[PDB]
Parts: C-alpha cells; structure tokens; sequence
C-alpha cells in the first residue's frame, strides 16, 4: 500500500491508504492526477504522497464539490479535467499588463472573455472561479479557462460565442443587487415600466450604444404603431451592449473594451478592442495601438455605477 | 395565439403558440418554417435574451409581440 | 431545532417556510432534496 491524498476541490485533501493491487477505479470510483485520468490504473511507486481528483462518492466529497463549485453535474469534474489538459499546455502572455491566450484550439471566444472579464467589476460566488481568476490574473490562467469550458459547457476545439459565454458566467456572479427599468413610450397605449434584476440588468442584445439605449430605440408596439424604448435607471458596475456583428466606430474612451467578430455564421475570429491612453487591439499574443477603430463588432461593455435618466 | 419573429435579413415569420410553450418549443417552429436548427437559434424581446427552460408566459409575452431572431457566432 | 452569494422540526415545509417555494432548490450532502439555497429566476 501506499498514501495518497483525494480531493474534489485541491483545497481540502483526504488521506487515503491504497492497495497498490487494485486500480484507483477499484477503489476510489474515477480519480484523476492533474488533470489525467488514472481510473484504469493501478498505483504507481512515485504517487506517495501525490493528490487525486475524484468524483463525489460520499457525503464529505459532495458538500466539499457543491460548496467549491456551485453545480451537481456529475459530468463537471470530467468535462473540467479534460479541458485542463489542454489548457495547460497553452501560453499566457501579458499584453500590456492584461493575461491573454496564445492562438490555439480555437480560442479566441475565451482569450476575448478573460480578457473582457479583468476589466468589468464582477465578484464570482463559486470559490473555483474566485481563486482561478486570481491564478490567471496573476498569468497562470489554466485552470480558469478549462472552469469557462467547464462551467459553459464548451469543449476545447469547440467555436464559441463571447456574449454566450459571459452570460453563463454572470449566473455564477454576484449580480443580485444590480437592477435595470425601462420605460416603453406609445403615444396611443401610454407608458409601460419594466424592471429587471441581476444578469438580466447587464445585458442588451439589439444595438452595441449604452447613448442610444439612453435616447430611446423605436419599437413596434402591439397596438400596431412605434413605441420608444430607453433607459430609465441602470444600477450596476457595467453593462454590456451587444448586436449582429457590423462595422462600427469605436471612439477611444467612449467605451471600457470591445468585441470583433471577422467571418460568418459558420466560422469567424474574435478579437478584443481595449481603451487605454489609445486603442488597443488584442490578437491573442498580438497587440497593435490606434488613435481610431473601425470593425465588425458584436460586443461593448461600458462602466457603470448608478444612472438615473432626465427624460420625463 | 400568434407572434412575429424577425429575422437578420428583415423577413417577418408569423408563428401560432401558446403562453405555456417554452422557448424550445418555439424554436422547434420556426424550424418548421424557416428550416434553422434549434440549437443556432437565439431568440430577443425588445432586447432581452430569452432562455431554454422559460415559457412564453414567464416573459409575459402576449398576442401580436414581435421577437428578434438572431444567430449564435462561431469564433475560433 | 436550527444563498452562493453568503446571505424546524424533523423539505416542502422548509420551503414553506417571499420567494414561492418552486423557485427555491434545497441542497444537504451535495444533494438537491448548513443547507444550501439555490434560486430559479
Ligand atoms: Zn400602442
């Protein structure tokens, strides 16, 4: 026999004696050894003292996995261990002091979250996101991506979307006090108010102007005529502006950072646009500075805090 | 009761649903007239997402609302 | 006898117990049914 220590979380270890005889399957269900799936396999002299991942099979193992990851997908340790076998094998390079990813396995949808997620405000409930983000912040940002695949149900290899991507993981943030009301102008019908609440408050899909969802958007309103639509009051760290991917004008700091999408509905590549004293333009490992932007974007997120309209 | 879906290209769809439909439900119609797979299809009310798993009802989507078709991006 | 953000006698009665109860997931052991609320909105 040996010892090892079990985990789900990499944070709480759990000594066990295994019989060197019998596979870590045998023994402990699926077990995994940084990220490699040694379920089939029998104990190895050099595992002494090494830490395993393993599926919940008890009640310890369950709180410990609910509590670090807020899901009871059975799936998610698998699907989270076999991204991370890739995703450590990628490259991190700050970008004028921003982590990145290095082009691979079709990643631009997740370098342009990262890189989106470390300049809006957001607090993550998961610990496992909480303590990635902080790794990957810092450069070592492998965990955090194979938790995005993870948590999104994403694939290495996979073509994404940033907007699906950023909504999946606003589920799994702090966003209960952020609140959004709207108003909805006919000059037949009257005006009809609406509230929204956490990831409902931060996202818009139809125009990528926070000045424009301010001035109102025209509407068709069931009575059969045009209504205007505009924002009353906005109460949250950022918004995010989305719309069908089209040329669009990006005026240094207008805007917190941005979203290109170049190709088509089959295939395309993303690129994250950044105001900084200029315009920055992010390609992975690549970055090139403008005085101005022009390109296909599909994404804007802006700084918020609390807005309060003066239309009447 | 029936509801409008606009399309990217500006097309207007009209589709026959009920409050208790969930959007999957919905998707599965449009597939009938337009032919797009389901799992491409995001459908938008006046700008907001509306999610697998939620009815018609839980948005209070009502007789002779409009939505907006849109496309799932593909980036690599 | 005595949320993923932070915030009885011997789970429908629990949850019985603003929110209407469909909206509320119990978790005990890492298991829907400390416990844990989870919300549907
Ligand atoms: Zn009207």
């Amino acid at each position: 026999t040996i010892k090892v220590f079990t985990t789900v979380d990499n944070i709480n270890l759990h000594t066990q004696v295994v019989d060197m005889s019998m596979t870590y399957g045998q023994q402990f269900g699926p077990t995994y050894l940084d990220g490699a799936d040694v379920t089939k396999i029998k104990p190895h002299n050099s595992h002494e003292g090494k830490t395993f991942y393993v599926l919940p099979n008890d009640d310890t193992l369950r709180v410990e996995a609910f509590e670090y990851y807020h899901t009871t997908d059975p799936s998610f340790l698998g699907r989270y261990m076999s991204a991370l076998n890739h995703t450590k094998k990628w490259k991190y390079p700050q970008v004028n002091g921003l982590t990145s990813i290095k082009w691979a396995d079709n990643n631009s949808y997740l370098a342009t979250a990262l890189l989106t997620l470390q300049q809006i405000e957001l607090k993550f409930n998961p610990p496992a996101l909480q303590d990635a983000y902080y790794r990957a912040r810092a450069g070592e940002a492998a965990n955090f991506c194979a938790l995005i695949l993870a948590y999104c149900n994403k694939t290495v290899g996979e073509l994404g979307d940033v907007r699906e991507t950023m909504s999946y993981l606003f589920q799994h943030a702090n966003l209960d006090s952020c609140k959004r009301v709207l108003n909805v102008v006919c000059k037949t019908c009257g005006q009809q108010q609406t509230t929204l609440k956490g990831v409902e408050a931060v996202m818009y899909m139809g125009t990528l102007s926070y000045e424009q969802f301010k001035k109102g958007v025209q509407i068709p309103c069931t009575c059969g005529k045009q209504a205007t639509k505009y924002l009353v009051q906005q109460e949250s760290p950022f918004v995010m502006m989305s719309a069908p991917p089209a040329q669009y004008e990006l005026k240094h700091g207008t805007f917190t950072c941005a979203s290109e999408y170049t190709g088509n509905y089959q295939c395309g590549h993303y690129k994250h646009i950044t105001s900084k004293e200029t315009l920055y333009c992010i390609n992975g490992a690549l970055l090139t500075k403008s005085s101005e932007y022009k390109g296909p974007i599909t994404d804007v997120f802006y700084k918020e805090n609390s807005y309060t309209t003066t239309i009447k | 009761m029936q509801i409008f879906v606009k399309t990217l290209t500006g097309k207007t769809i009209t589709l026959e649903v009920e409050p208790s439909d969930t959007i999957e439900n919905v998707k599965a119609k449009i597939q009938d007239k337009e032919g797009i797979p389901p799992d491409q299809q995001r459908l938008i009310f006046a700008g907001k997402q509306l999610e697998d798993g939620r009815t018609l009802s839980d948005y209070n989507i009502q007789k002779e609302s409009t939505l907006h078709l849109v496309l799932r991006l593909r980036g690599g």
